[PDB]
RNA sequence: AGCUAAAUAUUGGCGAGAGACCGAUAGCGAACAAGUAGAGUGAUCGAAAGAUGAAAAGAACUUUGAAAAGAGAGUUAAAUAGUACGUGAAAUUGCUGAAAGGGAAGCAUUGGAAAUCAGUCUUACCUGGGUGAGAUCAGUAGUGCGAGACUAUGCAC
RNA sequence: UUUCAAUGGCCCGUCUUGAAACACGGACCAAGGAGUCUAGCAUCUAUGCGAGUGUUUGGGUGAUGAAAACCCAUCCGCGAAA
RNA sequence: GUAGAGAUUCUGACGUGCAAAUCGAUCUUCAAAUUUGGGUAUAGGGGCGAAAGACUAAUCGAACCAUCUAGUAGCUGGUUCC
RNA sequence: GAGAAGCUCAGACGAGUAGGCAGGCGUGGAGGUUUGUGACGAAGCCUUGGGCGUGAGCCUGGGUCGAACAGCCUCUAGUGCAGAUCUUGGUGGAAGUAGCAAAUAUUCAAAUGAGAACUUUGAAGACUGAAGUGGGGAAAGGUUCCAUGUGAACAGCAGUU
RNA sequence: AAACUUUCAGCAACGGAUCUCUUGGCUCUCGCAUCGAUGAAGAACGCAGCGAAAUGCGAUACGUAAUGUGAAUUG
């Protein structure tokens, strides 16, 4: 497997990825865009706060119809949400990257999220039944997620 | 050039007849040259290989190795030679198959039928 | 803008043969030079006819040559006949006179009978050597409109041309429109 | 009232040899467990689907994780071949970089700006200048009669 | 090459006198996708032979290796007369 | 008037439905020309019809399946490089 | 000499639908030819580099890749797409939108478990209310029955069921 | 100033075009004449150490006898 980027010293970075993860691609993109560039420890704090509805993930691109909240203010937006299912996958991937960095002996105090990317995985297909005996798609939009953390 | 009306040069037919050959036909297809000393002794150029025959590998990464033929995997047109193996991930040694055309026989597993095959093939004992 | 009406703009003639015969190309090469470096209308005539198609170069027989060169007021006694085309035989002429003919092609029978009567056969390059400007030569052509298609060209009411019919006889276009007893005649 | 071989026919069956044929949306519907899966009460209807690698050598072991997995490692000529496997286009998408943006965008002409690309020049040939060493060059002698070219033995030093 | 400024630039295809049309088809991309082959006929051209022309209905070298090449007789077609 | 059998009105809900005919309320009939299981007969210019051209497997002013059949189209659409 | 299919000098002229003709460009396969290219990388593909042509198109650098392929003269055809409510496949914007609201209704504690609004146990609160949400059958299904496990897919939320 | 939108490129996806291949098809030619009440064609159900579809076979069941070959089968 190849990560989409190498924006760090190979010897001073760690990697984690997840493939075919059954969580919404659009929500995951918004989470990734928000935690990218954060320090690893603060990313964990922010993700836990989103779980508690103390902070929110701003929805910037896939925002059609998203509701308004005073928790978007800190990011200068009005549309934000708390996609906890996507949060959990990122929390587990961040934990994996941390353990990978602990295995390479990096200084676990300057670790920064240097790269995070969500790609749309192959869709999984279900059916839904519509009026007048019709059948239409009921697809899932799983995601591929990769994370690179590095010393600042 | 071929001239017989009973011989086909069709690539499709030749490949079908080779890869679809039955077990007894594949035995003749898996033949090896005899060594120079053996050719003169028995007046025979080549023979179908056999288990318990002694060969040396003449081509490939295993060229120059020697050993008995432990098995003749005819389903794969492959010979398994003793002590010609490679290491699996878990340390186990996996045998490496070699084509019969890529070895030369240095000692025959002679027996009653093999002796009959040499005389029938015009050779000597 | 300019108000020019253009009718005879592109010349309608052949500037070279359609044939790929290499020897015809060699003859054209010879007569391109001769028609250019002499003032002879004969050489320009030969060059032009060397380009022409088969239908525009009808054959002529040795009978027609013998008749055309033996008129009462002829003086075409000992002159070379020239045709850019094939010279055929006429077996009806039982006795062939002594003739000198220059032609593209001679039929085997025509050539044999000309020679046997003491005459001579020349190719057009041999003619160029003997009469480089065509002096004292009879330039001849075969009959252009003797071919079958000219029986039919111009067919129409009261034109007396031949119809295109698959077969000949009664029941094949000899009825209404071809006689008074069947409506009208032509 | 009657029989009869051969020369003739042959998109079925069986066996065989070929082709300026098609090359996986093509060629039979079917290159693959295809008249199969599936549909219809029934008569009938009827698909989709080929390719890791020379060889599974199909990733030991360590570590994080409830796990799926990840990260180290490992095998391989190649993992930019990991079976969701040759190559791997486009639509479509994420990240990064660049740039632009007052109710569309795109295009054309001309230049600015920024970015980026090519000149390899004055090589060849000729002459002059400096030193240097060297089997030494024009006319000739001789070896197809008259004239012309050539090589070759010497001299011309 | 990108972008800016100035000037110009309506959405293609189609039927139509006339399409930017408030006429129809066209969300997007790949791959597929429509004047062919045959029995004739007509003009024109090329080639061979020419008052003739056409070996392939057939038969032969032939067995070797032969759907080819090559050779060979009598008819017959078209033409030489309306 | 209940079970059962219907289906008047709301021109109610629904109208990319719970549903290719359903849901609510209202309403008709409710001991007979009543309702109904299973067996059985009638088959396509045929059946069957207390008759609406109704019904005959979501199909009916002539079912469904295959074939004739690439049916014909003076009509519509398309028809590929410089 | 100047591919005589060549070379050279001069003058006039240039809209085009339907339509006609000519000369070219590109594709599969056939004969011939080119001590043709190629695992020291053919073909194919990508390109924020270069060159040629009025154009169809062609050549080339870099990247990717892995087994074949091209030039010239001829032969040949199932030979060139933007359209056909074209065919088959793939994939978009609409969109994290419409929505997932009939059938009164759930709550507490414990156990199990990585994880419990949905499993199991106890407690409470309720409903069907005998023309039943109860207990059986006929038709139809066909193993759906039971136990033990599992929890990828399915159970349009969840999953230890 | 960001976010956002748009275009291009690198990389990563999605998808499976392209290229190369081909135990298949299609077409031509040559050769041959052999089903069944002595139960055919077709259908069903069974048979292997671990075998469901195909091949094969029939309670003698991936087979018995007989003949040939002559060391395999193979997950
Ligand atoms: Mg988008
Ligand atoms: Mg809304
Ligand atoms: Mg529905
Ligand atoms: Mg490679
Ligand atoms: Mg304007
Ligand atoms: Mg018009
Ligand atoms: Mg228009
Ligand atoms: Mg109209
Ligand atoms: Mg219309
Ligand atoms: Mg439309
Ligand atoms: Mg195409
Ligand atoms: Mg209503
Ligand atoms: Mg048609
Ligand atoms: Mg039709
Ligand atoms: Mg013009
Ligand atoms: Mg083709
Ligand atoms: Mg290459
Ligand atoms: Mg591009
Ligand atoms: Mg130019
Ligand atoms: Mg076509
Ligand atoms: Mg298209
Ligand atoms: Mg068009
Ligand atoms: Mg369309
Ligand atoms: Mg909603
Ligand atoms: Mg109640
Ligand atoms: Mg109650
Ligand atoms: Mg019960």
């Amino acid at each position: 497997v190849r990560y989409s980027a190498s924006p760090a010293l190979e010897t001073k970075c760690a990697k984690a990825r997840g493939a075919y993860l059954r969580t919404h691609f659009k929500n995951s993109r918004e989470v990734a865009f928000t935690i990218n560039g954060m320090s690893l420890k603060k990313a964990f704090i922010f993700l836990d706060n989103v779980k508690e509805h103390k902070q929110a993930v701003p929805f910037r691109r896939f925002n059609g119809g998203v509701g308004r909240t005073a928790q978007g203010k800190e990011f200068g937006v009005t549309q934000a949400r708390w996609p906890v299912k996507s949060v959990k996958f990122f929390y587990d991937l961040l934990k994996n990257a941390e353990a990978n960095a602990e295995a390479k002996g990096l200084d676990m105090d300057k670790l920064i999220i240097k790269h995070v990317q969500v790609n749309a995985a192959p869709k999984q297909r279900r059916r839904t039944y519509r009026a007048h005996g019709r059948v239409t798609a009921y697809l899932s939009s799983p995601s591929h997620i990769e994370i690179i953390v590095a010393e600042e | 050039m071929k001239f017989s009306r009973d011989v086909t040069s069709s690539r499709r037919k030749q490949r079908k007849a080779h890869f679809g050959a039955p077990s007894s036909v594949r035995r003749v297809l898996m033949s090896a040259p005899l060594s120079k000393e053996l050719r003169e002794q028995y007046k025979i150029r080549s023979l179908p290989v056999r288990r318990d025959d002694q060969i040396t590998v003449i081509r490939g990464s295993n060229k120059g190795r020697e050993g008995k033929i432990t098995s003749v995997y005819r389903k794969k047109f492959l010979l398994l030679i003793e002590r010609v193996t490679r290491e699996k991930a878990n340390g186990a040694s996996a045998p490496v198959g070699i084509d019969a055309s890529k070895v030369v026989i240095t000692k025959l597993h002679l027996d009653k039928d093999r002796k009959d095959l040499i005389v029938r093939k015009g050779g000597k004992v | 803008g300019i108000d020019i009406e253009r009718h005879h703009v592109r010349k309608s003639q052949r500037s070279k043969p359609a044939s790929e015969n290499v020897y015809l190309k060699l003859l054209v090469k010879l007569y391109r030079f001769l028609a250019r470096r002499t003032d002879s209308r004969f050489n320009k005539a030969i060059l032009k006819r060397l380009f022409q198609s088969k239908t525009n170069r009808p054959p002529i027989s040795i009978s027609k040559i013998a008749a055309l060169t033996s008129r009462k007021s002829a003086s075409l006694e000992g002159k070379t006949t020239v045709i850019v085309g094939t010279v055929t035989d006429d077996e009806r002429l039982l006795t062939v006179p002594k003739l000198s003919v220059a032609a593209l092609r001679f039929t085997k029978s025509a050539r044999a009978r000309i020679l046997k009567a003491g005459g001579e056969v020349l190719t057009l390059d041999q003619l160029a050597l003997r009469a480089p400007t065509g002096s004292n030569t009879v330039l001849l052509r075969g009959k252009k409109h003797a071919r079958e298609a000219y029986r039919h060209f111009g067919f129409g009411p009261h034109k007396h041309k031949a119809p295109y019919v698959r077969s000949e006889g009664r029941k094949f276009e000899r009825a209404r429109g071809r006689r008074k007893s069947r409506a009208f005649k032509v």
